DNA sequence: ATCAATATCCACCTGCAGATACTACCAAAAGTGTATTTGGAAACTGCTCCATCAAAAGGCATGTTCAGCTGGATTCCAGCTGAACATGCCTTTTGATGGAGCAGTTTCCAAATACACTTTTGGTAGTATCTGCAGGTGGATATTGAT
DNA sequence: ATCAATATCCACCTGCAGATACTACCAAAAGTGTATTTGGAAACTGCTCCATCAAAAGGCATGTTCAGCTGGAATCCAGCTGAACATGCCTTTTGATGGAGCAGTTTCCAAATACACTTTTGGTAGTATCTGCAGGTGGATATTGAT
């Protein structure tokens, strides 16, 4: 309840701190999910190569916004990315978002 | 005539000209004449039904946890030891989905421009290039 | 009887010591919003219509975004003209630059009407 | 005149600049925000009045249209969806908010013509 | 082994030759009618030559006076009796031409996307919609 | 004297003689100038309908930029549109132009 | 030989801030412009130095590349064309100036392959 | 009773002269630019290369543009963090947000170098 | 393959728009000295909400089958658009005069800022109780598709 | 056109997350009063540069002829991709707990503002010389396209 260590982040000792390696999570953006986004976009038929192409485009989109959001986070000396860090990052990339503050 | 009595000639007799219409394909009547039956909507009908469904709703379309792991993985590659407000992740998901949906709208316009109804990687590429995201 | 001077300024919750009623955990810094004003306007236009908190968060972003866009445009206008004062005239021109046709027209009318009224008092 | 002392209150005391300008939006707050944002060294008295009136006016416009969308959808409470329908179906607000995303707004129903079925979908010589 | 055959004097491109007559004949059509297959570049060869010529230069491509007139006319709709600094008009022309040239590049990508080499109004329209100019 | 239908002679097709004061103007942006612009843009073949389309697009562009430039001119209480008025108008329309800030 | 605080001799503008920063760009002017730009209430002393250095560095990067372009075109004087060539052929400068128009800059030579002679076949080996 | 102390080829003298103001400061409204500094940098990178006036104006626009973008970004950064001061740290972070990869690394390296030198400077 | 008809390029030459070198002048740009104010980092810690665990279960993802109908390839040819010409309209230039009006300067006052008090108010917090509508059911009506 | 398989519509209903309602407190927000400072509007006008002529000189737009080759219509068909289905897993949901770390509160000085004063400099102006390269000429040779 306020005891531990920190420094490098978090941790315990008597076997208690998680965080497994994160990899290949872009595959979590599934074919059904992309089909649903395309449907809301008014798309009726989709070529098989669209799914990997869409993952690639989303990865670039996310890398760009997250890069700026984390830059705001670090400049503020924080270790937690805030909704505001994301809103400002979105705004500076010309993707203004309403609903999350600011 | 033949001046006798039979009542054969003509009236359906003589030869055929009556014993009409199709033979099968009503509900089943397995005698052969109409294949099987299981119900199927035609290709495109359900796709159009899904467009109407999703354009009427607003819920996020990517699963939440899988999107959250992608965000964490990418962020982690930029800077280790980050934590995220949960609304920061929802903000990224709202923005990401609105971005993709709008891009699929432009991509569809590109497929249609080429006389297709099927979007392909080159349509996405053309839309991103005209947008200035690529070249 | 008397409040000032100091200290205390930014009181609430110091260690413990409490009389009655459990409240005010070390005063949160106030986060202002346009919500009560947005709500006032909503009732003028649609008396029996409510608004969800998410829609209100959207309205708050909208008002803050337009405020920043108009003020930024006015700022630039003043600097371009080597003026150190943003007057209603810089706001008016920023409005004409930022808003599309009919909206700018009605916005300019309301802004002008308000300044004329404001200056008609005292 | 010369300091000394004064008496009586007619100007206001309890009269806000908002009431004085005939507004619902806060003139005092808008004036403070203009000063806090570093837009210029000085801010005239009329600037926050004009700006508050404009913000109030735009708010009324979006709420008018949004309440209409909620009514059209048989709802009495405005949600993000109604704001998005109000904005995207209005030419001028759509342009003002052209690069803005309203969270949980969805999109306007819109299917390109060429994608709808037809011709009873039966070839030309009775086939596929 | 001779000198004959030619005996084609030493110089002189004159056709009438060494005896009266002095027309402008040489090796074409001193008459009045045909020609014998004049030279013609194929359709597309000169278009390609122009693309290379214009992509190498930076000079404005719209005539100055007609452009100035257009600008003054448009401005008169917003405020009458205006004057223009010469560089104001030039700034508008530099910006307008850069805008149109970049739009033609996008329009060209749209034509090619549709398997054409000819740009059409629908290509300009698609490009402007994707850019967010029409949209 | 009617004469001809296109070729030699005098008075034949292509014989106008005035200079504006309400005439061409947008029509003054010629087919040849548009073709040149397209060539610099890498275009090899052009539809006959492109010319009017281009004029329409160019008029919208100028209306947009000139409207804002004139708004700056009036705010300054000037009667003369300056290069800076145009530079500021272009910048706010996302079309920053370098070379005219003297 | 004593005095104190050094606030005496050479009371003149000893060294410019740019000289002390090892810069060619005017630190004092950058300081003044930051202050008159209404970017913030206060401007720290190192801000105009850091910024002047960045402005000088970027200028050097573009001049280096435009000078190379002038040289490749057999010229000793950099004109707008050379700045355009330099920026557009440089991936990063091109992106930084992605929404900027260099007057009298022209465009980069570029013909879509499908438009080249003989149906469609890029070919070329000179610059391709 | 005069002998025409001065002919008629312009204007005559007005009693005494001016050793300042009227000298030549009127239409002297100073219009500054980065031209002489851009020129100095060109010499360090290309000693034998010149630059046309039109090209120099492009450069002046360039430096002014980047200054505004970096300063504007620094401004928002400080405001977002509720800081009334723009320090080298805000300039650095603004540079990282505005400039593409490699350009940012070298810009940051140059900025940090100038501030260090400047610091360790008399 | 041969070779004419043109386009295109390189080497050189020179006038001149435009860059350059030198001197003169000055307001303001900039730096230095000293005296006061204060933004915001330290240090300490209240208090939020982020990471993570647990367990249950059903919405939804996955993987497969089957074939409708789309995209891709081919062929044909009407007619649009490019290339080449003949005119001759009208932009371009340049030379040079009015005068509009931008822009420099001096006044001067309406309104801004600074400062000290006092009242007012929006936001935050604790508690409780309504209320609009999501989500579900069940039957009626509509849509789609086979014959 | 009839019939059937399903989707879709709507009335009716209930649970409840979110919305909404009073009581309480207060630190910042906001208004009123006086005094002090000053930004920039108003009037005058100097001189920069914008508008209009004048007026040849010919670069370049426009109209015409001809047909090459492009756009797009018409056909065929391999197999991609949509629809439907079985299976079962992993996202979602509901509830909990430690503790990282965001953020409130007071202290305290390095560094910024505020000023007076001295010095330095970039910009404006003349007057004057210098020069990179555009534009022109030869002539070579590369390209295009018919034979
Ligand atoms: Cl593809
Ligand atoms: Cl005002
Ligand atoms: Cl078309
Ligand atoms: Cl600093
Ligand atoms: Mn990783
Ligand atoms: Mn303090
Ligand atoms: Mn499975
Ligand atoms: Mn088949
Ligand atoms: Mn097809
Ligand atoms: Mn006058
Ligand atoms: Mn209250
Ligand atoms: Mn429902
Ligand atoms: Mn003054
Ligand atoms: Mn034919
Ligand atoms: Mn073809
Ligand atoms: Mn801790
Ligand atoms: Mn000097
Ligand atoms: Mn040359």
């Amino acid at each position: 309840s306020g005891r531990g260590k920190g420094g490098k982040g978090l941790g315990k000792g008597g076997a208690k701190r998680h965080r497994k390696v994160l990899r290949d999570n872009i595959q979590g953006i599934t074919k059904p999910a992309i089909r649903r986004l395309a449907r809301r976009g008014g798309v009726k038929r989709i070529s098989g190569l669209i799914y990997e192409e869409t993952r690639g485009v989303l990865k670039v989109f996310l890398e760009n916004v997250i890069r700026d959001a984390v830059t705001y986070t670090e400049h503020a000396k924080r270790k937690t990315v805030t909704a505001m860090d994301v809103v400002y990052a979105l705004k500076r990339q010309g993707r203004t978002l309403y609903g999350f503050g600011g | 005539a033949r001046t006798k009595q039979t009542a054969r000639k003509s009236t359906g007799g003589k030869a055929p000209r009556k014993q009409l219409a199709t033979k099968a394909a009503r509900k089943s009547a397995p005698a052969t004449g109409g294949v099987k039956k299981p119900h199927r909507y035609r290709p495109g009908t359900v796709a159009l039904r899904e467009i109407r469904r999703y354009q009427k709703s607003t819920e996020l379309l990517i699963r939440k946890l899988p999107f959250q792991r992608l965000v964490r993985e990418i962020a982690q590659d930029f800077k280790t030891d980050l934590r995220f407000q949960s609304s920061a992740v929802m903000a990224l998901q709202e923005a990401s989905e609105a971005y993709l949906v709008a891009l699929f709208e432009d991509t569809n316009l590109c497929a249609i421009h080429a006389k297709r109804v099927t979007i392909m990687p080159k349509d996405i590429q053309l839309a991103r290039r005209i947008r200035g995201e690529r070249a | 009887a008397k409040s000032a001077p100091a200290p205390k300024k930014g009181s609430k919750k110091a260690v413990t010591k409490t009389q009655k009623k459990d409240g005010k955990k070390r005063r949160k810094t106030r986060k202002e919003s346009y919500a009560i004003y947005v709500y006032k306007v909503l009732k003028q236009v649609h008396p029996d219509t409510g608004i969800s908190s998410k829609a209100m968060s959207i309205m708050n972003s909208f008002v803050n975004d337009v405020f920043e866009r108009i003020a930024g445009e006015a700022s630039r206008l003043a600097h371009y003209n080597k003026r150190s004062t943003i007057t209603s005239r810089e706001i008016q021109t920023a409005v004409r630059l930022l808003l599309p046709g009919e909206l700018a027209k009605h916005a300019v009318s309301e802004g002008t009407k308000a300044v004329t009224k404001y200056t008609s008092a005292k | 005149s010369g300091r000394g002392k004064q008496g009586g209150k007619t100007r206001a005391k309890a009269k806000t600049r908002s009431s004085r300008a005939g507004l619902q939006f806060p003139v005092g707050r808008v004036h403070r925000l203009l000063r806090k944002g570093n837009y210029a060294e000085r801010v005239g008295a009329g600037a926050p009045v004009y700006l508050a009136a404009v913000l109030e006016y735009l708010t009324a416009e979006i709420l008018e249209l949004a309440g209409n969308a909620a009514r059209d959808n048989k709802k009495t409470r405005i949600i993000p969806r109604h704001l998005q329908l109000a904005v995207r179906n209005d030419e001028e607000l759509n342009k003002l908010l052209g690069r803005v995303t309203i969270a949980q707004g969805g999109v306007l129903p819109n299917i390109q013509s060429v994608l709808l079925p037809k011709k009873t979908e039966s070839s030309k010589s009775k086939s596929k």
